[PDB]
């Protein structure tokens, strides 16, 4: 049973590192980029129709 | 009297207009086109012609005719498909040659060479009479008499006149009323402003519920009727195929079915398939067409057109309601009366204030829902009406959070969800349980658990089931499936039952695709009382793999329950379900021990 | 790229995904590795 | 002068410039209808109206206008507890005027008759879970955010309807020895709604302590603005001159927002993003203005906006600036409405920035604030321990964890479940919350000194 | 009069009140040559054109003119195909003198042929992807959704190229023995793509049967959005008149788009929602006037308009307000096009909801709604599946999933691999459909009724 | 200024500080300014910009904030006051922000930590801890550390 | 041209040296046009639309953008040359851009994208490896390669 711990500890390690490095500020950066395009319509929108 | 200062899209100006309301019906240039003063900006006024411009000349002669734009509300209307006015597009195919009459037509709101069944009512000579008074009828139904023919609001006064029973023209007097003087001489028909409500007594909390049919639709809360609805869309969820399977099976006096600005072939199709169709009380002749009214406009006729539409639509179901029928309204799709109000704000050329529309919007909106409603009827001898409104909503703005779904579902009181993945899937119509509410299941709850029905004890329950399947369904695709235990597996495995048979909805009326409210507590039922006992064995030792193969037989028969049908054990429920019941019991004994 | 108009309600939920996800896996984690110290030290002996 | 011309809900009159702004006209048509309006903007030999009912339907040379000569304001009494107005301060009783015994203007005040003290005296809203955990004070304002995944209003409604039944428990607690009113206003509700609130008060006894002001969905956005002005004023006398502690329930905030952001703050200006002014933020301001402790010492007007959050959303302008200018908020959520959670309120997002220090001590007990640090750490830690059983089991779970898991069953199957017409007072509300740690010993509740535990336990 | 001035280029003419809506002008220059211009707007004592014709060549007051006296009327005759049209009527073959039997609006205000009469019999394409999946009834407007990045042109030629083999498949299905046509409306195609197209009519043998109408974007805005309307208003005399079936293939709906933005700026009408008009909705309609069976109940008018997502989305405004008035769309997908599967279309987000009135007995299956379903939801969830192994690893997967990898492949392989002149029957496409679902065996299938199942398994 | 009372008085609240600060370090007094919230204060322009009917400019926030802003902090210093006797003062602003929008990645906050020289963060468990302030050595920084650290050497301490 | 040499200059270059490529394609020549970076002649219509007072459509550049850029590539081609001996010359266009939102999602990118008939990708990451010019077939194509390839075959290549 020691042995197939052994195994699986490794794994699970890796997927905790993985999700924490490589996706959270993935979706950080993409979420930011595209909230300021949103508001920018909104907002030159406006600015375009009351000019 | 006006001249005209610009022609400018479908939408036209004309100058020299003054003494003009912003209800007046005018006639625009000199092929007099429809046309109606929406606002007026000085001596310049704004006119949205219902018609399209493809030659209109500037300078021409504009001619107000003296009274606001009405529609007339009188005999005729049911086994006829109208436009946004209502002009017969019956009479209009033949004559004209064209689905619809060109530019500079003019053509009579009904028939006015057909001839109509006058009824004298309860209101003789020298009785009172006032607004939503039966003063009689005509049919337009074959087994009911499904239109009263009412007396307008704000019409009172003591009867000079009532003619007896025959054959009038909807043209020629059947009553005179004295008040003021001689207050009119009143005709078959009546006329009422369509962007204003017909006037009610009071209103009186929904509290009936009326069938649905679809599966879905009746199990997560109760059916309603004089309820308030959205259900989601995109334009590709097999919106028009659930529109046509709801009308077959409410079973309502009368339906009002609105094409708001639809492709053509959508209008097509239900005007072929309802007279096919049969009537589930007792059939008429083309059974649910003779019981429909329909208001049929495409989104290729211009503005105007597509925004008379949902009003003209809810102007018959308020007369209706006053008339002392339950009225089924389906509206398709409410995002493109929404879609119609941002054209116009386009044309007009306002600024928008609402994501990229209009100012009226959000208050438009708000507006139509509560002529819509359980009403106590308008008049003196008091009878039962209620508009249940079903609407269709779809994105208009590249928004989830957009002007037309969120101002909407504040005013709606139940909210069925409706994803499209899954409706593509093949699981349509598809509901989202954690977004959905309705505020007028406990009352109805009540209603189906005196009937018979257990009904409020199964309703909570299936939601908790799929609350705790969308937890469990994180866990599931992330760590797999190699470490859930035993009771876990159970509440994702019910869940596919209830997937299976509920949300999928096999054909139009095929595969028994009907169920009413008493067969879906039935199918409800024996999922739950699976689930209990499926609980209790895990629980009292039971590996979630030997509970499956020793659950077996009874098992199946829950999965197989939609093909059933109601009819042939008792007539409304299965004598099969009954029998399930014992079954359930039996093989649990024998699989525990 | 990344789409122009609202990603927003999806890239939400992507981001609460990614977030419960780190949470329990290192739970999960948590009890592999607490068990492992005490079997480890039985082992030895 | 007549009507020069209508675009969309601005009106525009060529009528002279010389009524003053805030000042009632009243537009004289052949039709035998008077209508009245409020002017927006007074102008050199024009003004635009935005018209209280109705926008179209006017003429441009057979309508015309009088100015009323007298300005904006809602004859206030107390003799308006009650009595079922609308939107304009007019009766919809069918029956005798309003009654006066000043004229009050509606504006957020003319003279702002209120003063700033910090609260220190409970306010009780008959639900455990609000009072405990995210107190209400004297002054203090905490909303209500909701969804549309709820039934928003049937939440708001328990809230309001429980109120008063709080002030005899106050009353042998000594806490409130004068008076309870309700003042409800209803912005943007539905008939069949607008019902089901009214029926609830009466069953209750609780129609006699509240008036009602009713905006309903179908009247214009102008009106909707007017109606919440009309029920803090009517409050702010009930308030000042007879020193009653005065609870104003202002559903639904949302439908505000939108009446604002659709024109009134949005007439031809352009607003800030998603179509929401930036200067919404000022509006919100004057119904807060007009709200908090005022002269007495005894007298406050105590506030519970609900604001229902459009899906969910945390970026959205309209809760976010909401927010900042109430002082904590409750929030719902519809992962308990599914489960059969009623009245489902989760306290952990949730938060009342000043707990005890907000509220006294004299008629709530001394222990609430510290009970409070231990049902909130445990809930906290018990979400993430459920999750946690579904993977590992119960092989190899932890023992505090194994609690925890327990713990959140019962913290919402008990002390977030509640009847329609159950009450309970705080007092008790605190009881129960040591009977669900009861459960842990004393080395899992080591945040807390072992006097008031060995006490309390 | 003058020109008043001129800005981008549209042009202000100052001139009186004769000239009618959509009326041509004719615009007499001092350089001996005269241009075209059509009205877009009459106003008081002045005419707002964008001419046709030219872009320069204009004077302040040199400039003379004169009204054509004839508003804007296509010449419709018995042949018009085997003929190059343009829009704008230059020669280049044919285009100025194209024989007439009568004039009739590009607006379609009289004669607007519209279904009354449901979507028919069967359209082949000899695309498994198109015809089982969403499949085509006759007078239906679906969608061809493509990406920039990836050539939309490619597509729209393979689609042009087994088009009129097509008729031959529907010989075969009886019940349609009439003539076939092709109406081609470029606007905004390129000099070397218009040369690509004017071969794949030729190359199957359709030439003879196709008419072309061409616009560039070298050509003024406005009349590169009449030029398709022209072109189905021509379509409609042979459907009308002859009772001929027509398919028009309408590309790039894109291009019809970049000219309504640019139109208008400085009149009555003004660019709305994210920088496209808030009118955008009723130019799409127009176009789909002029769609869905005729009248008299024999020919129909088929549309299928050829759209590009730019950026790869459904959220963008052309294909967002385009969907909505499709009734389904077809959804092409960049990454089979990287890997080489042509035609390369991903069925995920792709359904027809008519789907079920539009296949019928005879010439199609009963199974063929049912057979759909099943193909989506498998290849679905592989993909799924797919994008978990990425980052936890095989530990979430599953033996079900293992065979849903194994359906992903499968599909795109067989199902989507095909030629672009390689045409089928819809019987062998259904055929094939079911070699993929073997797969799987009976217990796992259940998007079929078990009924149907037993006979094709 | 509570954020009820008018928009006048919260827009000159900083202005008044600034002001009546600077002439106490003209008179030789060392003045601390607190300053709660800077957040609140960029709405004050933007409402202000909004009625009047002029374009905002970045995430709805005026054209003329980013100035304002950056006027404000680098009035604020140690001076030698006008005049013959030459006292020494000094103005120490600690503003306080929160975030705007709910965003705290919006202009307001970001513009302002490129002007700062100190930081020092708050974080809801240090402060239930009752860790006041709540920093540890991430959330905070300083660069007037350096300067700071050889002054205090200079008066006897081992300091830096 | 220089950076704020004159507007004129910058806006007309691309007509200029397209008319200068088409001259040389007359005689019968074959040119390569080489537009070296566009992306700032898109920058170019930002400004013209502000100055003038007109309003532009999505992301602040106008739409009169999408087909004034469609008649410059719709210049170029393969051709027979003009006047009566015949002959056959090109004008090739190779027109680099650029972002103007850090993305591919910009206005300028996507319209003249939209056009082409030839995509050479832009990858950061790539680029940092050292590799220049650095694309990738997820973010190109060229639908000229079949017939392409095959021309290379004949010369001695497996190409295709």
């Amino acid at each position: 049973a020691f042995i197939i711990l052994d195994e699986v500890i490794k794994v699970t390690n890796r997927r905790v590192n993985a999700i924490e490095h490589v996706i959270i500020p993935r979706t950080e950066n993409t979420i930011a980029y595209i909230n300021s395009e949103l508001d920018e319509l909104d907002r030159e929108e406006f600015y375009r129709l009351k000019k | 009297y006006g001249a005209i200062y610009s022609v400018s899209g479908p939408v036209v100006i004309a100058e020299n207009m003054i003494g003009c309301a912003m209800y007046e019906l005018v006639k625009v240039g000199h092929d007099n086109l429809v046309g109606e003063v929406i606002r007026i900006d000085g001596d310049k006024a704004t006119i949205q012609v219902y018609e399209e411009t493809a030659g209109l000349t500037v300078g021409d002669p504009v001619l107000r005719t003296g009274k606001p734009l009405s529609v007339e509300l009188g005999p005729g209307l049911m086994e006829t498909i109208y436009d946004g006015i209502q002009r017969p597009l019956k009479a209009i195919k033949e004559e004209s040659q064209s689905i619809y009459i060109p530019r500079g037509i003019d053509t009579p709101a009904l028939d006015r060479t057909i001839k109509w069944q006058f009824t004298p009512g309860k209101f003789q000579v020298g009785d009172h009479i006032s607004g939503g008074d039966i003063y009689g009828s005509v049919f337009e139904n074959s087994l009911i008499s499904s239109h009263k023919i009412l007396l307008p609001p704000r019409s009172r006064g003591t009867i000079t006149w009532i003619a007896p029973a025959g054959e009038y023209t909807l043209d020629e007097k059947i009553l005179e009323v004295e008040f003021d003087g001689k207050k009119s001489d009143f005709t078959l028909y009546h006329t009422w402003p369509v962007r204003v409500p017909r006037p009610v007594t009071e209103k009186l909390s929904a509290d009936y519920p009326l069938l649905t049919g679809q599966r879905v639709l009746d199990a997560l809360f109760p059916c309603v009727q004089g309820g308030t609805t959205c259900i989601p869309g995109a334009f590709g969820c097999g919106k028009t195929v659930i529109s046509q399977s709801l009308s077959k099976y409410s079973n309502s006096d009368a339906i009002i079915y609105v094409g708001c600005g639809e492709r053509g072939n959508e209008m097509a199709e239900v005007l072929m398939e309802f007279p096919e169709l049969y009537t589930e009380m007792s059939g008429t002749k083309e059974p649910i067409m003779k019981r429909t009214t329909l208001v049929a406009n495409t989104s290729n006729m211009p503005v105007a057109a597509r925004e008379a539409s949902i009003y003209t639509g809810i102007t018959l179901a308020e007369y209706f309601r006053d008339q002392g029928k339950n009225v089924s309204m389906i509206a398709d799709s409410s995002s493109r009366w929404a879609e119609a109000l941002r054209e116009i704000s386009g044309r007009l050329g306002e600024m928008p204030a609402d994501q990229g529309f209009p100012a009226y919007l959000g208050a438009k909106l708000a507006s139509f829902y509560e002529r819509a409603g359980k009403a106590v009827a308008l008049g003196s001898p008091d009878r039962t009406g209620s508009v249940s409104i079903v609407a269709a909503v779809s994105p208009a703005g590249g928004d989830f959070s957009d002007p037309v779904t969120t101002a909407t579902l504040g005013i709606t009181q139940v909210f069925w969800g409706l994803d499209k993945k899954l409706a593509q899937r093949k699981h349509f119509p598809s509901i989202n349980t954690s977004v959905s509410y309705s505020k007028y299941t406990n009352v109805l709850n009540k209603f189906y658990d005196s009937n018979y029905p257990e009904f409020p004890v199964l309703r909570d329950r299936m939601k908790e089931i799929l609350s705790n399947a969308e937890e469990l369904e994180q866990v599931v695709q992330l760590v797999g499936k190699s470490a859930l235990s035993d009771s876990d597996k159970i509440t994702l495995d019910v869940a596919t039952l209830i997937k299976e048979d509920f949300l999928q909805q096999n054909g139009y009326s095929t595969y028994d695709a009907f169920c009413p409210i008493w067969k879906t507590f039935d199918m409800m039922r024996a999922f739950i009382s699976y689930h209990d006992e499926a609980q209790k064995a895990v629980a009292n030792g039971a590996n979630w793999s030997k509970l499956a193969d020793s659950t077996g037989d009874v098992k199946h028969a829950v999965s197989s329950s939609k093909f059933f049908e109601p009819s042939r054990g008792e007539k409304e429920v299965h004598g099969e379900f009954e029998k399930l019941l014992s079954t359930m019991q039996e093989r649990f004994a024998e699989s525990t021990d | 790229v990344f789409p122009t108009r609202m990603t927003l309600g999806l890239m939400k939920t992507k981001l609460k995904g990614a977030n419960q996800g780190y949470s329990l896996l290192k739970r999960k984690s948590e009890a592999l590795t607490k068990r492992f110290r005490d079997i480890t030290k039985r082992i030895d002996d | 002068n007549t009507v020069s011309g209508v675009n969309g809900p601005l009106v525009i009159l060529e009528k002279v410039k010389f009524p003053r702004y805030n000042e009632i006209v009243n537009l004289t048509l052949p039709d035998g209808t008077v209508r009245q309006g409020q002017v927006l903007e007074i102008r050199g030999d024009r003004a635009i109206v935005q018209v209280f009912e109705g926008t179209s339907g006017i003429d441009v040379k057979k309508t015309t206008v009088e100015f009323t000569g007298e300005s904006l304001r809602i004859p206030v009494s107390e003799d308006m507890l009650g009595r079922i107005f609308d939107g304009s301060g007019r009766p919809i009783d069918n029956g005798p005027k309003v009654f006066a015994e000043d004229y009050l203007d509606i504006n957020g005040s003319p003279i702002n008759p209120y003063a700033r003290i910090y609260p220190e005296e409970m306010i009780s809203t008959g639900v455990s879970a609000i009072d405990t955990m995210n107190s209400i004070a004297r002054g203090q304002k905490i909303p209500i955010f909701s969804a549309s995944g709820l039934p928003h209003n049937e939440i708001a409604a328990q809230i309001c309807r429980q109120a008063g039944l709080v002030r005899p428990t106050k009353d042998v607690h000594d806490g409130h020895e004068e008076n309870f009113s309700i003042v409800f206003a209803a912005m943007g509700v539905n008939l069949e709604t607008a019902r089901f609130f009214k029926q609830d008060f009466e069953e209750n006894g609780s129609l006699e302590r509240t008036s009602l002001f009713l905006n309903l969905a179908n009247d214009p956005t102008i009106e909707r603005i007017i109606t919440p002005r009309l029920a803090l004023t009517t409050a702010e006398y009930l308030a000042y001159q007879t020193e009653r502690h005065v609870l104003t329930i202002l559903t639904d905030m949302s439908s505000y927002a939108d009446a604002l952001r659709e024109v009134s703050a949005a007439r031809e200006e352009v607003p800030g993003r998603r179509g929401y002014p930036g200067y919404m933020y000022t509006d919100l301001s004057t119904i807060y203005e007009r709200a908090g402790r005022v002269e007495g010492r005894n007298g406050s007007i105590t506030q519970i906006p609900i604001l229902t959050m459009p899906n969910d959303d945390i970026t959205h302008p309209i809760p976010d600036l909401t927010g900042y200018i109430t002082e904590g908020q409750i929030f719902v959520d519809r992962q308990l409405h599914n489960k059969g959670i009623y009245p489902p309120i989760n306290v952990l997002p949730s938060l009342s920035r000043l707990m005890k220090s907000a509220i006294g001590e004299g008629m709530t007990r001394k222990d609430h604030g510290d009970v409070s640090n231990q049902l909130y750490a445990k809930y906290a830690i018990g979400k993430d321990a459920a999750a946690m059983k579904a993977v590992v089991g119960e092989e190899a779970l932890s023992i505090e964890d194994k609690l925890s898991l327990e713990f959140l069953e019962k913290f919402e199957k008990t002390f977030i479940t509640q009847g329609a017409y159950e009450d309970r007072t705080v007092f008790e509300s605190l009881d129960q919350a040591w009977s669900l740690l009861r459960i842990y010993p004393k080395e899992m509740l080591n945040r807390i000194s072992p006097k008031i535990l060995d006490e309390f336990y």
